[PDB]
């Protein structure tokens, strides 16, 4: 209990939000036939509510008073899926994308036009430079190791 | 050398003077000499330990078709009990370990610098390559040729395929390494990684 | 014809085609996996 | 050499006593702040090479280890005690104000000497039994003082280190319990919980 804070499976609000939840969507149901396509939609829209209320229940969420998930960011090992790993994710598709960028960049910095190569997209340079990213945290440290990283 | 994709050109920093050298390097993480004389000591020490990584894996888990000895799988191991506690092995082998990997460290920097015993100043070992000390290293004097290190360097990259499938074999299909072997022998066409 | 492929590697059109794709992608994302708060991996 | 393999410094030429090329992030590159430092390294291993002797002596003729002898004057009255027997000045005001003035005047008489080769090694009246006579004799020894000062350094590192993670626990006590079973009474049990 961080915080003061509960678990989504024992609190007590997050069940009445659902039910408030399923009760307002099946409130509309009752205009339309069982066979017709809106109750359909509606039928799935609350088994949708329904597995995503299980879900949250599953996954060890804190509620607080309002019965409300927290997310916890300090570092604790019984929350690292809420920052640490989509954070660690982000980081190395933003340092593909950079590096990816940085390399094309470069790569056309000798030619005799380099604004040219800028509007109008060399694709096949392009196309082999894009797999090289895969791999940008190597490329990256050892550049900075051979200091070739900062220009002069 | 040989051509690890016929129809392309090999890399010009690759010029075939290293041992086991197919020209394979698409996305060129070995432009810079230094990233290459790096890589290779790194490539060398990677392999050399998966070789015995995979060797003790599977071996040890072979003794049920023989059924001489009894011993856990190799991820059921490290539960078992020993004389000593976890705390202390490893306190020892990270102690003993250091010492190991930084004289070995001082090599690849200065070469030739490392190699007289530090204790009985009367022994030393022979110079020679980066990579492959020698001397006391190969007590039967067998010859180093090129031939016998690219022999060596394809038996590592196998093991460490070898390695990479036992770890994710065992993942997905929760046994062992010997178990799945069998079982894709007794039924071929129905037991492969599309289960149906 | 290599005027029209030199149009096709203009700035525009090729951003347009880019994010196209990477909306359509994360779309079927989401539809496959909807509501997604944590990662449960 | 301190590592094998390394290059050593240019200011570091090995002649001095007890120079072993050890200075990796570079605090000595200022000739007037690496004369300094060297004052200070040898007025630390001195003190510390007098600790060690009366942090062991008193705990293992059964006096206590070196932190209880401090709690008394937490308490209000406390009464110092010296081989078993109170001392009668033991007071916690009398004992500062002695402490204070008398080291206050010998440090300050050693902050007034310029020339720097006294400042580390004085000679004069602090050498009564003629040890410095033989040049030859006296490089060996500097070798034998620094060489033993980074070791008793180490040793007061380690008594300090060792009561944090054995609270009210004496040096000794701690090789006591670590001889009985010396394969689970050991750091590794501090490092991994
Ligand atoms: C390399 C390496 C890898 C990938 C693993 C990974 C593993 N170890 Mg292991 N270990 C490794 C080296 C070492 N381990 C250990 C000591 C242990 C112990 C005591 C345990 C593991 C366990 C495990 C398993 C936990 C899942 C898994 C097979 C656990 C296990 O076997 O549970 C099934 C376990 O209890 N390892 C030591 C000695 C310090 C190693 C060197
Ligand atoms: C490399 C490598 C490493 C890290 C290990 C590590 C280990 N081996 Mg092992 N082994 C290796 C190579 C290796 N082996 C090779 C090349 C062979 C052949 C064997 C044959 C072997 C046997 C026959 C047994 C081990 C056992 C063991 C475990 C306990 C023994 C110990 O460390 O003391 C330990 C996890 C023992 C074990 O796990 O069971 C108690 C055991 O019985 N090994
Ligand atoms: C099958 C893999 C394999 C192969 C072909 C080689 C081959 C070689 N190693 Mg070697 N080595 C290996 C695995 C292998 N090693 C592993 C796993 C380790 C880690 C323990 C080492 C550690 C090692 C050291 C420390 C040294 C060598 C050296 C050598 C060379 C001379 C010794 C020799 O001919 O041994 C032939 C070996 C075999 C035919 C293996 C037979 C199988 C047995 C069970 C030679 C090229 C020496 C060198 O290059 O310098 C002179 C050297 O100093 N190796
Ligand atoms: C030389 C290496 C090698 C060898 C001989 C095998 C052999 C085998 N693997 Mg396998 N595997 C390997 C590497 C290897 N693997 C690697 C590197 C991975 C990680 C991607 C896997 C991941 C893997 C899975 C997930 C499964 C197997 C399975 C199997 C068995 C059934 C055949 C099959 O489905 O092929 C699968 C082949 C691949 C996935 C391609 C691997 C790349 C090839 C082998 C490169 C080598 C040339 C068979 C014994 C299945 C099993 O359990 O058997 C019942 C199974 O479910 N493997
Ligand atoms: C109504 C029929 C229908 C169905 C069943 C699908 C089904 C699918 N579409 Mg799709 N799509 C449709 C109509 C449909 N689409 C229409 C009308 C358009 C607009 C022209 C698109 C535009 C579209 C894009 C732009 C993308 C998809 C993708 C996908 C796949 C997402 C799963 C995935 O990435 O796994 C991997 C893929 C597979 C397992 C099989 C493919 C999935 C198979 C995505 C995809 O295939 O990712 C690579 C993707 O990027 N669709
Ligand atoms: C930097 C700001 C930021 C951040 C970190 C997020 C983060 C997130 N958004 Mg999001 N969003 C944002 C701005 C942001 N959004 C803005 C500005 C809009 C309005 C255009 C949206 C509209 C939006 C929708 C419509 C949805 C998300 C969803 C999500 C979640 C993604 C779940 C998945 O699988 O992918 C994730 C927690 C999805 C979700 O399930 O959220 C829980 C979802 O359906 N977002
Ligand atoms: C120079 C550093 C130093 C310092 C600050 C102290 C400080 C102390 N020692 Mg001490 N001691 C030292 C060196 C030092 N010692 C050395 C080198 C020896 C070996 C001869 C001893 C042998 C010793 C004994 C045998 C005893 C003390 C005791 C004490 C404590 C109170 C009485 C006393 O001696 O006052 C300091 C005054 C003069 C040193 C006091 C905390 C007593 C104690 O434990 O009190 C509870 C005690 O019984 N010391
Ligand atoms: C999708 C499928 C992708 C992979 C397709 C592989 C096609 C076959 C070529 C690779 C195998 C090969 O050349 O084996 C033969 C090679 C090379 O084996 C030997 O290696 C020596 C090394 O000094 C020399 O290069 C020898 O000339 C060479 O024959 O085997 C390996 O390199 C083993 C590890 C890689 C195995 C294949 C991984 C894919
Ligand atoms: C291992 C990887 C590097 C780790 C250290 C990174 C920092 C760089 C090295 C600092 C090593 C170091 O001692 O640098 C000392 C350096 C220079 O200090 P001065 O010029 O005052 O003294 C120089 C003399 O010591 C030279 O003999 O930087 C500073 O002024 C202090 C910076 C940290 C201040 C901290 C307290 C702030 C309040
Ligand atoms: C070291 C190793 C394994 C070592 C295992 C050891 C020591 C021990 C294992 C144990 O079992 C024991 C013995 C006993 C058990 O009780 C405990 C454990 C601990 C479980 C594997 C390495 C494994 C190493 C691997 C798999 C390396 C793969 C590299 C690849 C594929 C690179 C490809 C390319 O880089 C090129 C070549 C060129 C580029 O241009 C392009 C790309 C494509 C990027």
């Amino acid at each position: 209990d961080i915080s003061g804070l509960t678990p989504c499976k024992d609190s007590k609000q997050f069940a009445k939000r659902e039910k408030q939840q399923i009760k307002k969507l099946e409130s509309s149901l009752k205009l339309y036939a069982p066979e017709s396509a809106p109750a359909l939609a509606l039928n799935a829209q609350i088994e949708k509510t329904k597995r995503r209320f299980d879900n949250y229940g599953k996954y060890g969420l804190l509620c607080g008073s309002d019965g409300l998930p927290h997310l916890i960011v300090n570092g604790d090992q019984r929350h690292w899926g809420e920052f640490i790993t989509p954070g660690i994710l982000f980081l190395y598709i933003a340092g593909w994308i950079g590096w990816v960028g940085r390399s094309y960049l470069i790569a056309i910095s000798g030619e005799k036009k380099p604004a040219m190569k800028e509007i109008i997209i060399d694709v096949p340079l392009a196309s082999r430079i894009i797999f090289r990213g895969f791999i940008w945290p190597v490329a990256a440290y050892r550049e900075f190791l051979n200091g070739d990283l900062i220009a002069k | 050398k040989g051509e690890w994709l016929p129809g392309l050109a090999s890399p010009d920093y690759l010029t075939g003077s290293l041992a086991g050298d197919n020209g394979f390097d698409p996305l060129g993480l070995a432009e810079d000499p230094e990233n290459l004389k790096w890589f290779v000591q790194a490539e060398l020490v990677n392999g050399r330990w998966a070789m015995l990584g995979v060797a003790g894996m599977l071996l040890p888990e072979v003794f049920t078709k023989i059924g001489i000895i009894n011993v856990p799988e190799w991820y059921d191991a490290g539960k078992e009990q020993y004389f000593a506690s976890s705390s202390t092995l490893f306190v020892i082998e990270f102690i003993l370990f250091h010492y190991v990997e930084i004289r070995r460290w001082q090599d690849i920097k200065n070469p030739g610098s490392v190699n007289q015993d530090p204790i009985f100043k009367q022994y030393s070992l022979p110079k020679g390559e980066v990579g492959y000390p020698g001397g006391i290293f190969n007590p039967l004097n067998f010859a180093p040729t090129q031939e016998a290190k690219e022999k060596e360097l394809a038996n590592g990259r196998l093991a460490m395929l070898a390695f990479l499938g036992f770890v994710v074999q065992h993942n997905v299909t929760g046994k062992g390494p010997f178990e799945n072997l069998l079982q894709h022998l007794s039924d071929p066409w129905h037991n492969t990684i599309v289960q149906t | 014809m290599r005027d029209l492929k030199t149009y096709l590697s203009v700035a525009p059109v090729l951003s347009t085609l880019w994010f196209g794709s990477l909306a359509g992608l994360l779309i079927e994302i989401n539809r496959l996996f909807p509501d997604a708060l944590t990662f449960p991996f | 050499h301190w590592m094998p393999g390394e290059p050593r410094p240019a200011y570091l030429d090995g002649s001095a006593p007890g120079d072993f090329g050890f200075d990796p992030l570079g605090l000595g590159e200022v000739p007037a702040n690496l004369e300094r430092y060297k004052e200070s390294e040898l007025i630390h291993c001195r003190w510390a090479m007098l600790a060690v002797p009366g942090i062991l002596v008193p705990e293992a003729l059964g006096y206590g280890n070196w932190v209880k002898a401090q709690e008394w004057a937490a308490l209000p009255g406390g009464q110092a005690t010296y081989l078993g027997n109170p001392v009668p000045w033991g007071t916690l005001p009398t004992i500062l104000a002695i402490e204070f003035l008398a080291i206050a005047f010998v440090e300050h008489q050693r902050s007034m000497e310029k020339d720097p080769e006294k400042k580390k090694y004085p000679g004069g009246a602090f050498d009564p039994l003629g040890y410095s006579k033989d040049p030859k004799k006296l490089e060996e020894l500097k070798v034998k003082e620094i060489k033993n000062g980074r070791l008793a350094l180490l040793a007061f590192v380690g008594f300090c280190v060792q009561q944090s993670a054995y609270p009210g626990t004496g040096p000794l006590e701690n090789l006591a319990t670590h001889l009985a079973d010396p394969w689970h009474n050991n750091i590794g049990d501090i490092v991994i919980p």
